[PDB]
């Protein structure tokens, strides 16, 4: 168990081997991330229920704890502590004693290591074909395709699929869900499945326009 | 605008009521085809049946006559 402090990321928990963008933009903050890199670079990012929280409550976060690892010892200035992480490992939660700081259990070393290369590599590029066809799809919302530089720049598939993933959107009880799939092909199938269900939901929406169509 | 948002208001709500609206005068459209042989071989009853299957032909939620040829 490793006790470290509370860092928070606004509703995208990150994946295993994921290099994320960071907007803390807390003044009650900065001290707790300086010292979570002064703690040997070892911090917790546990995923918040607000979108940036001034201070932790004892019942306002999510579910998940995962260990990361800070890639670099600056801070861009951008109005908030850009600073460029790495996923260390994986952490779960038992008990909370509230603060500050609300003191947070942690785990041993855990994420995902790749075993197959033939038919997890044919799976993981069925879902990047997926997601370029849902990048091309996901326009209805407005997603970009700068995905594309680091979907296409990494070639190992146990980072491809989680750079597939994390570059979507969805909702943050999905991914306190998804992250229990240590395996990940169950995580494929699910990011999979949502696409598929993204491009079901675009047709059914297409479905009942067409209704109110030949309504008027 | 409140009046033509009210308009088109009801219009969405007759056309959720026909694409994914299950439960409408389609309901029992299945069952009105199937038991238009069950009405009775006097003129009196059978008369009406057939003057109310073209009638009801039209769209039962948002149409007048549709409605009333309907539950007839």
């Amino acid at each position: 168990r490793l006790e470290l402090p509370v860092i928070p990321l606004r509703n995208t928990v990150i994946l295993p081997h994921t290099t994320t963008p960071v907007d803390v933009g807390r003044a009650k903050s900065k001290r707790a991330v300086e010292e979570a890199m002064g703690a040997d670079r070892l911090i917790f990012l546990v995923a918040q229920r607000d979108p940036e929280v001034d201070d932790p409550a004892p019942d306002d976060l999510y579910t998940w704890g995962v260990q990361a690892v800070v890639k670099q010892a600056m801070r861009l200035p951008d109005g908030t502590l850009q600073v460029m992480v790495e996923a260390r490992a994986r952490a779960q939660v038992t008990d909370y004693i509230p603060g500050p700081y609300l003191r947070a259990r942690g785990e041993v070393f855990s994420e995902i290591f790749p075993i197959d290369e033939a038919v997890v590599r044919v799976l993981v590029e069925e879902l990047k074909e997926a997601f370029e066809k849902y990048v091309a799809n996901h326009k209805s919302l407005r997603l970009d395709r700068y995905q594309l530089e680091a979907v296409k720049g990494t070639s190992d598939p146990a980072m491809l699929a989680d750079t597939i993933a994390y570059h979507a959107t969805w909702t943050v009880a999905e991914k306190q869900e998804i992250l229990e799939l240590t395996d990940l092909e169950a995580r494929l199938k699910k990011v999979l499945g949502l696409l598929s269900r993204d491009l079901e939901r675009f047709e059914l929406d297409k479905r009942v326009a067409q209704r109110v169509k030949e309504q008027m | 605008d409140t009046n033509q948002r009210e308009s088109y208001l009801r219009e969405q709500m007759k056309a959720i009521q026909k694409e994914l609206g299950g439960e409408d005068g389609l309901s029992d459209l299945e069952a009105l085809r199937k038991k238009i042989e069950e009405v009775g071989m006097p003129e009196a009853v059978k008369t009406k049946a057939l003057k109310e299957l073209d009638r009801l032909e039209r769209m039962q939620q948002g149409s007048p006559e549709a409605t009333v040829a309907r539950t007839y």
